[PDB]
């Protein structure tokens, strides 16, 4: 089966510039009878279906502006926007229906370049209410920050955490292009009463030396 | 292996339809 | 004017089958091939078969055979996609898509979509969230102000809904996507941003719905002793 290779996976672009994106094949595309390139571009945005804007490597889909543009031949393709708008902003997958599998790339995903943004840390305890049922959950809220590239580290009594914590992060936002992140630890009542010092370190860009939040268990 | 089922009863089809 | 029209989300339990249909109109149903795709959520499309609605013969993806079968009703110009043996790993996105028939040739390109249909594959019951606080304090400050929220947690199936002093609150609220925890049951936090100095003279309270097990929580969120 053909593989689709799309780099970069995300791209932050800035409005007004010219953004390329690349799509690699691990077959050729090229049909020698026709000498047409059996390559499409699609624009997927968030939660909705995916929208044909080239085919045949360059060839413009009808009512896609003309500031996208098809590039390539055979097994390196690139898809350009000379001038990148606000509605832009989106997945972008190539897919060959040259040979049977079709198979898609991974895509690329457009984002708002701004400048760094540090993130607000704080934790939160479980709530009694919720330790008469049983389980503790600690929370790590990542506020208002740029980029999206954040680590967050569980710390129990110094102990490092693995395994126990999910994690959630937001959509970029339309107002002032941040991004925020939200991580649970999960414990047992018996396990959470096992410690006392709870804490997430948070390394992130705008930081120089990762922020730490922490709290006893059972202090205000 | 151009010789393919679903190719050739595509190409036939079309050609009986149109 | 070309549509495909998709049918609605299936909540469907593990082993069993689910057929999703694709309804075409403003064109001959049978001049074009219609093609189906699974996206899970999160990743890359996957190409799933074809079908010739004509001829009435597909052509399908090595990975789906035996689980996907395509069939197409010319009468009522729909486009069906049966799977079996369902998993979790079926739990996705299902696009159907229509692709040209140029010279008899099925090589296209695939020029008009569906909305998608959403399959969720799970052995969870409908259950109600359990909705608790994440206190502020004025002691605890970040950033020039404080923070609070609610964790609604252990639900079953999406969505709920999370507002803010019923709606007034608006700024600085952060409801993040949920996570499905592996009882199967569903959790998520909405958090906001707001002042340390009004902690005592205004009021926080987060409006959990889950409409699927009929469930109306309003917790207030203050600040602890």
């Amino acid at each position: 089966d053909i593989v689709m290779s799309q780099s970069p996976s995300s791209l932050a672009v800035s409005v007004g510039e010219k953004v390329t994106m690349s799509c690699k094949s691990s077959q050729s595309l090229l049909y020698s009878s026709n000498q047409k390139n059996y390559l499409a571009w699609y624009q997927q945005k968030p939660g909705q279906s995916p929208k044909l804007l080239i085919y045949w490597a360059s060839t413009r889909d009808s009512g896609v502006p003309d500031r996208f543009t098809g590039s390539g031949s055979g097994t390196d393709f690139t898809l350009t926007i000379s001038s990148v708008k606000a509605e832009d902003l989106a997945v972008y997958c190539c897919q060959q229906y040259y040979n049977y599998p079709f198979t898609f790339g991974a895509g690329t995903k457009l984002e708002i370049k701004r400048t760094v943004a540090a993130p607000s840390v704080f934790i939160f305890p479980p709530s009694d209410e919720q330790l008469k049922s049983g389980t503790a959950s600690v929370v790590c809220l990542l506020n208002n920050f740029y980029p999206r590239e954040a680590k967050v580290q569980w710390k129990v009594d110094n102990a490092l955490q693995s395994g126990n914590s999910q994690e959630s992060v937001t959509e970029q936002d339309s107002k002032d292009s941040t991004y925020s992140l939200s991580s649970t630890l999960t414990l047992s009542k018996a396990d959470y009463e096992k410690h006392k010092v709870y804490a997430c370190e948070v390394t992130h860009q705008g930081l120089s030396s990762p922020v730490t939040k922490s709290f006893n268990r059972g202090e205000c | 292996s151009l010789w393919n089922w679903f190719n050739i009863t595509n190409w036939l089809w079309y050609i009986k339809k149109k | 004017q070309v549509q495909l029209q998709q049918s609605g989300t299936d909540l469907v339990r593990p082993g069993t089958s689910v057929k999703v249909s694709c309804k075409a109109s403003g064109y001959a149903f049978t001049t074009y091939f219609i093609e189906w795709v699974k996206q899970r959520p999160g990743q890359g499309l996957e190409w799933i078969g074809v079908i010739n609605p004509g001829s009435g013969i597909p052509n399908y993806n090595e990975m789906f055979k035996g689980k996907a079968t395509l069939t197409a009703d010319k009468s009522s110009s729909t486009a069906y996609l049966h799977l079996s043996s369902l998993t979790s790993d079926d739990s996705a996105v299902y696009f159907c898509a229509r692709a040209p028939y140029y010279y008899g040739s099925s090589y296209y390109y695939f020029d008009v979509w569906g909305a998608g249909t959403t399959v969720t594959v799970s052995s969870a019951s409908t259950k109600g969230p359990s909705v608790f606080p994440l206190a502020p304090s004025s002691k605890s400050t970040s950033g020039g102000t404080a923070a609070l929220g609610c964790l609604v947690k252990d639900y079953f199936p999406e969505p709920v809904t999370v507002s803010w002093n019923s709606g007034a609150l608006t700024s600085g609220v952060h409801t993040f996507p949920a996570v499905l925890q592996s009882s199967g049951l569903y959790s998520l936090s909405s958090v906001v941003t707001v002042p340390s100095s009004s902690l005592g003279t205004q009021t926080y309270i987060c409006n959990v719905n889950h409409k699927p097990s009929n469930t109306k929580v309003d917790k207030k969120v203050e600040p602890k002793s």
